[PDB]
């Protein structure tokens, strides 16, 4: 059960990154899957949240139209591709997985972040 | 829908230090499951404790017994037990509820420090 | 000597030679067993017990409500939401209710509700699956010779792989059972309910369709009841507040619905039924009398009771005997009055004897008068004592 | 200003001239009345309850079962018998069982036998009648020119069957009266109010009188008498000399089922609230002056602060903010298809809107019934006026 | 609510007797009613039983055949026809009236004997009737010397039971002791009353006692002097 | 069905009298309404206690509180409990039950006997024969005993000193409403054995002691 993240580095405004969380281990087409992002020293902020099968995807307010989480159950990895990054994208970034919740209905109805992505730096300049 | 939590207070061992969260208007905190996280310098956090009332409760993986939860509805805020302090909490420990509108909210964040 | 007062009552003749008699075995019914030179036994089937029966489902007939809560959205801004609407333990009901500017919202319409709250079950009703290589039944024996009881004598233990038994009778010998040509009475349609302490044998349609919270398993920790919208309702939507009633005691209601099932009772832990029917070939080889060189009794004999006619017939008589004579033959038969008491009818018990020494011992035998006018003659020239008698 | 919400709300219209308006009363509905030179009313019935219930009968819906002993005879010594099978408070069953001289007779055959158990009620559920002339009416009103928080001066009255007429003070407004008619608390002789655990209903008068459940005819008297307790009794499986008794438990849950579908009702403290109103009204407004016709028009500028709502009758809900120490002053308000200069089209709802507070920043709520197509709903005089488009249907 | 018994008296073997018993102070067509019977010196024995409407009535097995209950409501009164009386029927007959029911049951399901009448006594023998002679008990000449004198009154050789003594018509009953009667060899019963009179009274208050025997029809009113 | 009672019971003054009614062996106490009835010398019985369990029981018409009733269902027995034992409650209690078949059962009655009671020697009035009589040539001699306590007293006879053991008749005692005892004795002789002797006498004895009264022609 192990969560790597792909895809940092450098790109300036307007440009595009594709942001990959490879996961293994478990069924990676049951879970939720969550990203969330955090600049140097400052708050946490939630940004980008997929279903098990993709069919539907919720975002931050800041992210949308331009982010677009993507998930390919069949290799097992999380995606993110960011278009049009600006400067306050500046953040280091981690996937992670939400819990398990068969059904909808989970034992306590409890649906955290229990894993996380080791976490991979976006400098936007 | 927002939260806030201090920016941070240092508590010493040989007391009991209590973390707050004061929830919104628009949520009424005695209906919301709060998660909290454990973050230290560099690492990645991971799951801390999770509170809704004082029978509905599971902490997580790797984490020890001086840690619980309380919740008064007067304040609309909810509070992370940590009695028992020691020099050994260096973490920022972030309070988490979901919403169906707001889609997950982090609180500013609480730098656990020990005089 | 049981079997004298049942009602249900067959009594089977056997063959002078081979050890076959095949007998069916109820409940409520007995058989009185008789062999040319050996002695007559009851048999009777007093106990069907069924264990181990694994759960199937449960169902909750009275509930409980707790920590409950609502949630409201304005018109256009979708639908409510509660953490514990996710919670398998909440019972939740999501309808629309009209808002305006008076509850707090900036347009006039209806605004989605939700409400929920934590189900708990106080009390719930189990139904068993039974399965007949578990059943086990309970055989009991006894010999003639006694006196007023039957409120030696053997029991044995019969299972479906395990058919055979055998019981030995004190000095009589052993006697065995090769149990069963033709035995149930129904399974793999019935369940076996439990409720408060009282327990059922229901059809398993009727019972997949209780309209109550049932889980299906035997037990988890914290178990799952589906359908709990059926012990809990939802009333009076205000624009932010539903109040939630748990629905009052089914048990009542169960009771009447099962008007006219089959009742059956529980001891313990094995459920007992009323059911019987097992047919055994008894093999009575080893059935020695007891002693035929007995000497007749010389002494008198008095009545201890008035000769009582029974269900079929047969006469029973207890005596008296006052002798040190004992142990001794006791002297029986029925006079056709009289011309020189030649014998008219045939005994039931088998051989009556005396068994103790002193003194004024008891002791009871079982006749088979012939019809019409008859006379019970117990003991032999003077001194003994006639009683007249008509059959039917 | 109550009634704004409410999706069953009549207008009604009354008649220029004669205090006039007659108007029919439910409970989640209510009425806006409009006159001529008198402010727009609105009269809702909140509250129906119904005072000292004479009670008819009370079921037994829980039993218990106390000292039980058997009697049993042999064959032809008659039919058994026990002291208290003559008693009101036991349950017997007498029957046939086989007897012998195992069991302890001296012949064989068919001996008599009697069991009794003693009857206790341990839950009862209790009806009563209603009787309309203990019932009692309040009735809310609340008067038009207020501000949207201010939802929730404004009266209350009391109303029975024997005293239908009533007054109010409306602070400067004046007074109105009421002279009302009920007509259907049992329709007539039926409809009892029945108790259960802790929630009442009213129910159908036949179907209670038929409720297969023990019972007692009375108020109560010093250990009540109950009658039919054979139907939560019952006897089984007689051996010789003992028949084991039987209680069917709760029966709850089986008039809940029953109850589906019944007018509910409830009740705090032995005062009854009731959900089901029909008092009819004529309502005399004559000493209804208006409030003040003696402003004049505010000079200053308006702002909307929500954006005007549509109601469920097709009204609009108008709330503005005034910048000023004018007031208190009239405010101007009208409607449609202008162009100006600027003819009225629809009609207000609201009787000389008004700005109440004299400084500064005050808030101020009127309603409209505008007019179908396309219209424009304009407050301010002249120049920097505001302007809203509104379109009906 | 009190009940009175009448018809006593003494008859011969085989003969017969009417007791009545008179209710008054209740609805009588509302009880059921009871005749219990006590020999002298003896317990209680139950005789006969009678429903409210006359239609169900049971008696003790030593009395089957002989003894008829009945009663008329309309009189008030409940009757028990004696027939063929045997030496052992002798004894004092109490009527006694049950506990009411409302019905068949009733609270708690009790029927026990509400009320007892005062009790009738019936003697049968087949000896004769003898009417007492009554003889004064003076005192003995020595009447202001003592605290008080004693006076009294012989009732002798009188065969059946019951006689009944008062003294001065009723007028006078303090210090009033009428003896149980002794049973004499002969068959016959001897009675005496005496009764205490102030030592001086006996010049001024003169005293006569009243002897009834109404099974002889004997009523005698010997006066004692000195 | 029979009911067996002691036939006396003595109980201490100010105790309790347990007054026990045991049931034949085919009732059973626990299910049998047992009515108590109180009978005092002269006088009819009437409603004692009607008793079926501790909560339910019935007090008869001026029965005192300090009276109740048990059952003790070893020994199929009924209890009458009598508390604060006063000799007012001097007397035989019947034990009476019903049943379907034999109708009514009465107890033999127990006769209660409150001991502590003080004794009392008799007074004794001895009456001469009177004239009316004397001219009929009879003459029988008086002799009254009255309340004398416990209840046991010999009479006997006196002529000139000698034994007289003809023609005396003598009761049996029998108790007071004042809870002592009273007796009375005959001596019948024909008027010419009177007018014969110089005096015959009345000698009573109680408890030992002895009181002689005499008369004389």
């Amino acid at each position: 059960v192990q969560l790597v993240e792909s895809g940092g580095g450098l790109a300036k405004p307007g440009g595009s990154l594709r942001l990959s969380c490879a996961a293994s281990g478990f069924t990676f087409s049951d879970y939720y899957m969550d990203w969330v992002r955090q600049a140097p020293g400052k708050g946490l902020e939630w940004v980008s949240r997929i279903s098990n099968g993709g069919g539907s995807t919720w975002y931050a307010d800041s992210v949308k139209g331009r982010f677009t989480i993507s998930r390919e159950n069949a290799k097992n990895t999380l995606y993110l591709q960011m278009n049009s990054l600006r400067a306050e994208d500046t953040a280091v970034y981690y996937c992670a997985r939400e819990r398990y919740c068969s059904g909808g209905v989970c034992y306590a109805g409890t649906k955290y972040f229990d894993y996380w992505g080791q976490g991979v730096l976006v400098t936007v300049s | 829908p927002v939260l806030t939590q201090p920016p941070s207070l240092s508590a010493s061992p040989g007391a009991s230090a209590r973390l707050p969260c004061t929830l919104s208007s628009d949520l009424s905190v005695g209906s919301k499951n709060m998660y909290w996280y454990q973050q230290k310098p560099g690492s990645a956090p991971r799951l801390f404790l999770y509170y809704y009332s004082d029978s509905d409760k599971q902490l997580g993986p790797g984490v020890p017994n001086r840690v619980s939860g309380s919740k008064e509805t007067s304040s609309n805020t909810a509070f992370l037990l940590i009695s028992g302090l020691q020099p050994e909490d260096e973490a920022d420990y972030y309070c988490q509820v979901y919403d169906s509108s707001a889609n997950w909210v982090f609180g500013g964040g609480t730098r656990l420090t020990v005089l | 000597i049981r079997c004298i007062g049942v009602s249900n009552r067959d009594f089977v003749e056997g063959m002078s030679g081979g050890t076959w008699v095949d007998v069916v075995l109820e409940h409520g019914g007995c058989v009185t067993v008789m062999a040319q030179d050996k002695p007559t036994v009851d048999i009777e089937l007093v106990t069907t017990t069924v264990s181990n029966m694994a759960e199937v489902r449960s169902y909750c007939y009275e509930a409980s409500i707790s920590d409950m809560a609502s949630d409201s959205r304005c018109p256009t801004q979708g639908e409510a939401y509660l953490d514990k609407q996710s919670d398998t333990q909440y019972v939740c009901k999501r309808t629309l209710v009209d808002r305006g500017w008076g509850n707090g919202c900036g347009l006039f319409g209806k605004g989605s509700l939700v409400t929920c709250a934590k189900f708990a079950c106080s009390k719930k009703m189990t139904g068993k699956s039974i399965q007949p290589e578990n059943l086990e039944y309970r055989i009991m024996l006894s010999v003639h010779g006694s006196q007023h009881s039957g409120m030696n004598r053997a029991k044995v233990e019969i299972t479906p792989n395990s058919p055979r038994a055998e019981a030995t009778l004190g000095g009589f010998g052993s006697l065995g059972l090769d149990c069963e040509p033709r035995t149930g009475l129904d399974f793999s349609d019935l369940y076996y309910l439990t409720m408060n302490n009282k327990h059922w044998l229901v059809h398993k349609e009727w019972f997949h369709d209780i309209p109550l919270p049932w889980h299906a398993g035997a037990d988890t920790g914290t178990p799952h009841w589906n359908n709990k919208e059926a012990l809990v309702e939802f009333k009076d939507a205000h624009a932010k507040r539903q109040t939630v009633v748990v629905l009052g005691s089914q048990e009542g209601a169960v009771h009447t619905a099962l008007a006219g099932a089959l009742e059956a009772e529980m001891d313990g832990a094995k459920g007992r039924l009323s059911s019987g029917h097992l047919k055994c070939r008894l093999k009575m080889d080893k059935l020695r009398l007891k002693g035929v060189s007995y000497s007749l009794c010389t002494a008198a004999f008095t009545f201890t009771k008035i000769p009582a006619e029974t269900l079929h017939g047969t006469v029973t008589v207890e005596v008296q005997y006052a002798g040190t004579d004992g142990p001794c033959k006791v002297p029986a038969q029925m006079a056709v009055d009289m011309q020189t008491l030649t014998p008219v009818g045939r005994l039931i018990t088998a051989n009556p004897v005396i068994t103790e020494s002193t003194e004024n011992s008891k002791m009871m035998l079982e006749l088979d008068p012939p019809f019409g006018d008859s006379y019970i003659v117990i003991g032999v020239g003077e001194k003994k004592i006639t009683h007249h008698w008509h059959r039917s």
